DNA sequence: CTAGTTGATCTCATATCAGGAGAAGGAGCAGAGCG
DNA sequence: CGCTCTGCTCCTTCTCCCATCCTCTCGATGGCTATGAGATCAACTAG
RNA sequence: AUCGAGAGGA
């Protein structure tokens, strides 16, 4: 499920440049592999490959929903900064519940 | 810097190429002797041996 | 061959923002060092030149 | 430093958050002040429903 | 078809209504709420029999407002698929038939109709005629027709009725 | 339940209270009619005070007991001690 | 009604260190039945 | 007489949490692939 | 405007 743009709002800097959420940048990087897996099984690949393909495709959706995965790298941005997937937005204080609920 | 005054901070650290033997009351470890090492002219970081003593039982 | 921009967008970076270490790794990078200098009175501006921190970690309550 | 022209401050109905539709946060911002969970729980111990409903509800994000 | 129905409803009050007479602006707000009114699960509500009961009106905290929610027995008319009723022709044209089931008004298209009735817009009153010219089906005429579709616009229903089963004729 | 045997308190509860004279001042502010008479008062909560003193609020508190049911007492049955 | 022209819209190509505390799993193993 | 089934202990991960509210400065953040042809369709522009 | 960091106040 992708949620709606309220979910993930872009917003709009001083000039014109729209800026789009983490969350939008994740499923950017979701799509694109998803389409790359699509591809790759339809036409031809290497079994390895698309074995590959959906290691990246199941790291994408688990930050996606939750970044602090033990071990794993954690999804990153421009600027060198964790994306906050959807965990972060309401793990514990500052959060959804704790800080705006 | 870009027109902002900016003043560095002194940072303390361990120092290095001493040996400094502690007790942790939560570990294996009876005894540990430290020594963060590092060459005179710096060109990798503190490289820190320990050299400690397995507790009793 | 030399960019010359790697030491000097390095050093300005560094100090612009107190995060000490490359700007790739800005979480593994070590912040509160170069503060931007007190000038409110002259006081604050020479403790500040003489400042000392023990990057112990404010969470700490030891 | 502290002077109260700089620290006084209100709010009546002024922007608000493009995330949640709550106000924002600052004088800067014509922000409004946080009930937290602490204001929350007095409140709850006053047995103050409506007021509490009115503050989490109504006064932030209907 | 006519029926007698019980029906549930909820309806807010302002607090000027208080007063000392409040069942009777309940009772009349009601009247004029579902009064003529029409839904497509019971059909349309051709009035309001007799108010059954009255519960206890609820203060809705943060409002003024109080919910009574109201009992009530009302008549319906519903619409059937294969139900057999008699109509009163109100237009005839040569797109079709148009006649009037109580409120609502049920065109038939000449496809449905038997091909035995021919269209005669030369007579001076719209009519369908057969060869022989025995049955005429004219305006205000009374004919029997079976409602074969039902469609609900604008939360009114309109029904939609066919003459092609024996013995639906003229009264 | 049964009315005749109402086990809640004869008394009337801060709470009850407090609800019952915003409510009543939330009523009288939105145009109800006043049960008590009024000399200058301008201000529903004054007016909602008068008429809980006099005992004239046309309200009745639904007590809800754990087990489910509930018991409806009339302002005016109620014991005011605030 | 009938073509003819003109935009939109979509599809398809070719590139390679000064935490802690608790819960859950697991492993080594002592020992008890027991076929 | 060796196998199974525990269930105890010791260690290991592993994961969760770390007062509240308020003010201010200051740095970083900006995302652009191309091009062309076939075909459908829906709207004008004449007839 | 957002995010982070830092400096402060109680």
């Amino acid at each position: 499920p992708v949620p709606p743009l309220s979910v993930r709002p872009a917003v709009v800097m001083q000039g014109s440049a729209r800026n789009q959420d983490d969350l939008t940048h994740k499923l950017a990087d979701i799509v694109k592999i998803n389409n790359q897996l699509r591809r790759n099984e339809q036409n031809g690949a290497a079994a390895h490959v698309i074995a590959e393909d959906v290691k990246l495709l199941q790291f994408h959706v688990a930050t996606m929903v939750d970044n602090e995965l033990p071990g794993l790298p954690r999804a990153m941005q421009k600027s060198g900064r964790p994306l906050k997937s959807l965990k972060q937005r309401l793990k514990g204080k500052e959060g959804r519940v704790r800080g705006n609920l | 810097i870009n027109g902002s005054e900016k003043v560095l901070i002194a940072q303390e650290k361990m120092a290095t190429n001493t040996v400094y033997v502690f007790a942790k009351k939560d570990s294996k470890y009876a005894y540990t002797g430290e020594c963060r090492s590092c060459l005179e002219n710096s060109s990798r970081p503190t490289s820190t041996i320990w050299v400690s003593m397995l507790a009793r039982g | 061959a030399i960019k010359t921009r790697i030491i000097s967008d390095g050093l300005k970076y560094s100090l612009a923002t107190g995060n000490w270490g490359d700007q790739k790794k800005a979480h593994q990078a070590r912040a509160g060092v170069s503060q931007v200098l007190n000038r409110l009175t002259f006081a604050s501006t020479l403790s500040h030149l003489r400042r000392l921190n023990s990057p112990i970690g404010r969470d700490g309550k030891l | 430093k502290h002077m109260v022209d700089d620290k006084i401050h209100s709010r009546a109905r002024g922007p608000i958050q493009i995330l949640n539709r709550q106000p924002m946060e600052g004088r800067s911002r014509d922000g409004g002040l946080r009930f937290g969970e602490m204001e929350r729980d007095c409140q709850i111990a006053h047995g103050a429903a409506q007021f509490l409903r009115e503050r989490l509800f109504e006064a932030s994000d209907p | 078809m006519f029926y007698h129905i019980s029906l549930e409803h909820e309806i807010l009050l302002h607090p000027r209504y208080f007063g000392p007479n409040l069942l009777n602006t309940v009772k009349q707000k009601l009247f004029t709420e579902v009064e003529g009114t029409c839904t497509g699960k019971y059909g349309f509500v051709i009035a309001v029999t007799t108010i059954d009961n009255i519960g206890a009106g609820v203060i809705q905290p943060g409002r003024g407002f109080v919910l009574y929610p109201v009992k009530y027995k009302a008549i319906v008319f519903r619409p059937f698929k294969g139900e057999v009723v008699d109509a009163v022709v109100t237009q005839v044209n040569k797109v079709g038939l148009f006649t009037e089931i109580g409120p609502m008004s049920c065109f038939i298209s000449r496809h449905s109709i038997p091909s035995e009735m021919e269209f005669d817009p030369n007579s001076n009153p719209p009519c369908y005629k057969t060869m022989d010219e025995d049955i005429v089906i004219q305006q205000d005429d009374e004919i029997r027709l079976k409602i074969v579709g039902t469609r609900v616009d604008k939360n009114d229903i309109f029904a939609i009725g066919s003459l092609m089963d024996d013995y639906l004729g003229l009264v | 339940q049964a009315n005749q045997k109402r086990i809640t308190t004869p008394y009337m509860t801060k709470y009850e209270r407090a609800r019952v004279l915003g409510t009543r001042a939330l009523q009288i502010a939105m145009c109800a009619p006043v049960m008590v008479e009024l000399e200058g008062e301008t201000d529903p909560l004054l007016i909602a005070m008068k008429e809980l003193k006099a005992r004239k609020i046309p309200i009745i508190i639904r007590r809800y007991l754990p087990d489910g049911s509930y018991e409806d007492w009339g302002v005016d049955e109620l014991i005011i001690s605030d």
